[PDB]
């Protein structure tokens, strides 16, 4: 018998869940990787048929719960409340049984040897899945930019990752990452909003404070000029509405917020800028190989959307490398979700006969299979 | 002496074969229920399930529009229920197919049948889990078409809901 | 099963004609392979040859003004492909006469070949085993000036190419 045979996926590495279905290029659920639980009594009183509130739940009910969020930065660090972001990815926003399903997951970059193995296990002792990969995610942008050497950034939400990657294989030697993105970006943002006397501070105003960051922000191609152009028109101030009928507005904000992720200095730390961890990551690769890297800088994750992001990091990597040589930037369409659809693209794909990474297996090879089921 | 009302998971089985989706070719179109209604019984010590017409995925090829927009020319004007849809809404961004939970009391439904689906509210939302989005709804102009129950769904992502775009 | 597609030794059979020469009296003139197109067989498991000109060093005199020239007018201009290339150029200090891998992927193609295609890159690197040059190939407009054909080898030949001034 013949069934679209719904293998699943689900992909986080800097605190942004993605899930769906092995050929689906639009996920079926998308939230921020928070879990959370009742501080004494239940949301209503007494006990539920669950009293542990994910992503979605975790955000609307304020004043209950006490919360974590599992991966704190780039590295996931707690696994007993990630195995219920997976247990509610599963049954409740995708709404299937895992139990008869393989599964591709994806490894968050620059996390110790153990987290995949982790992963791997709870996906076999817990969740009982029968055959699943846990890939690198960057690899899987790389590979649907059009490249298998080359360097890969996220910039999902808790961190920027920097990923030179040669043939597959991910530069141990040379991975980098900015620990600041889109969602210290979203309270920069409100920072800068207190200019403007908005004493935003709920879950309810991060609603929109978040769709300001997504429909409103733009990075500045010159930071001086953007200024200049904005005090030379006669419109630069614009009113956003709230879905109850309330207007805010917004200004030079717009690019005053992202800038910070060029110099990380004007948020206050002594980090350098994504263009300059991205050639520091590039200088700090082999020399027979740093010649590429300039032409095949893939820029995925969510903070990616801002207008001007590509076009000044290529005006930026020009004054960094010698010029004689040549840079290149490339940001896809869907580079908001782009890993996860390169993992979905692997998902669908059932030649398994090189793999083995299955229920019987683990078994014999354990928690460390997934380095024993690969060349 | 304010006993309240208590749900029988017969209504909670019913949930559990709407919730969860199984083989796509067939199962997703005609082993999935798009709509229910739950109700009061006469007794009025529990909610129950009846007649009360249940349609499928699938149901669009043999009859109607899409299961919901049936359903809505199907409500009890005079009566309160609760009702449970499976809201699919379809973007490049994602693919949203959300259960939703619906508290129905019309402005036309009594009193006493208000108050008491009213009070026992809020314990069948605490036996549901893997529900997305609640309605209160209190008429037939709050839900008479999916364009005014994509609002109640809210944000961005509903450019179409139920196969018809916004 | 969440894993990449696998290569067979179908295709080693196609690159025996490359992977070693004959005598260059007559042998070579019509058994050294020039170019050769590979593709994903869509049952979606495996790489396999393209039957669509196999190009030689008899060819050259009859119509093929440059081997990959006449290639670059059959490569899809919107999907991705597999290539070999046994490249025939003259140094400051030796003849080289040296084998290729070619990756056909153009910037515009889908996703969902590119990512199939592309991680089937280690699988076939493995198999064709003797190669000492690897083109990355982004689309037409990035492989039809013949200089580039060097370039993508090191660049460092700076003599001749193909029987064309380097």
């Amino acid at each position: 018998d013949e069934d679209e045979t719904t293998a699943l996926v689900c992909d986080n590495g800097s605190g942004l869940v993605k899930a769906g279905f092995a050929g689906d290029d639009a996920p079926r659920a998308v939230f921020p990787s928070i879990v959370g639980r009742p501080r004494h009594q239940g949301v209503m009183v007494g006990m539920g048929q669950k009293d542990s509130y994910v992503g979605d739940e975790a955000q609307s009910k304020r004043g209950i719960l006490t919360l974590k969020y599992p991966i704190e930065h780039g590295i996931i660090t707690n696994w007993d409340d990630m195995e219920k972001i997976w247990h509610h990815t599963f049954y409740n926003e995708l709404r299937v049984a895992p139990e008869e399903h393989p599964t591709l997951l994806t490894e968050a970059p620059l996390n110790p040897k153990a987290n995949r193995e982790k992963m791997t296990q709870i996906m076999f002792e817990t969740f009982n899945v029968p055959a699943m990969y846990v890939a690198i995610q960057a690899v899987l942008s790389l590979y649907a930019s059009g490249r298998t050497t080359g360097i890969v950034l996220d910039s999902g939400d808790g961190v920027t990752h920097n990923v030179p990657i040669y043939e597959g294989y991910a530069l141990p030697h040379a991975i980098m990452r900015l620990d600041l993105a889109g969602r210290d970006l979203t309270d920069y943002l409100m920072k800068i909003l207190t200019e403007r006397g908005y004493s935003f501070v709920t879950t309810a105003e991060r609603e929109i404070v978040r769709d300001i960051k997504e429909k409103l922000c733009y990075v500045a191609l010159d930071f001086e000029n953007e200024m200049a152009t904005a005090a030379s028109s006669s419109s630069l101030e614009k009113s956003y509405e709230l879905p109850d009928g309330q207007v805010i507005t917004i200004g030079n904000e717009r690019f005053r917020c992202p800038e910070t992720l060029f110099q990380p200095s004007f948020i206050g730390m002594e980090s350098a800028g994504i263009h300059e961890t991205t050639y520091n990551s590039i200088m700090k690769c082999d020399i027979d190989i740093r010649k590429d890297l300039y032409a095949n800088n893939v820029m995925s994750g969510g903070t990616t959307m801002y207008p001007g992001i590509a076009d000044r990091m290529q005006k930026e990597i020009t004054a960094l490398a010698p010029s004689t040589m040549k840079i290149k930037i490339i940001a896809p369409p869907e580079r908001k979700y782009s890993v996860w659809i390169g993992g979905s693209i692997l998902a669908s794909l059932s030649t398994f006969q090189q793999m083995w990474i299955t229920k019987q297996e683990y078994d014999e090879a354990g928690p460390s299979i997934v380095h024993r089921k690969c060349f | 002496m304010a006993s309240g009302v208590t749900v029988n998971d017969e209504v909670i089985k019913v949930f559990n074969d709407m919730k969860v989706r199984k083989s796509s070719t067939q199962e997703e179109i005609k082993k999935r229920k798009k709509a229910v209604l739950f109700c009061l019984s006469d007794d009025k010590r529990q909610i129950i399930v009846e007649e009360a017409k249940q349609i499928l995925v699938g149901d669009i090829g043999d009859t109607v529009e899409d299961p919901y927009t049936s359903f809505v020319k199907l409500l009890p004007l005079n009566d309160c229920r609760y009702a449970l849809y499976d809201a699919t809404y379809e973007t490049k961004e994602s693919k949203k197919e959300d259960l939703v939970f619906i508290f129905w009391a019309p402005e036309s439904a009594p009193l006493k049948s208000k108050m008491i689906y009213a009070s026992s509210k809020d314990a069948i939302k605490k036996k549901f889990t893997g529900i997305k989005h609640e309605w209160q709804v209190n008429g037939l102009d709050d839900i008479k078409d999916r364009s005014t129950l994509g609002e109640k769904l809210g944000g961005n992502v509903v450019v179409s809901l139920e196969g018809k775009p916004l």
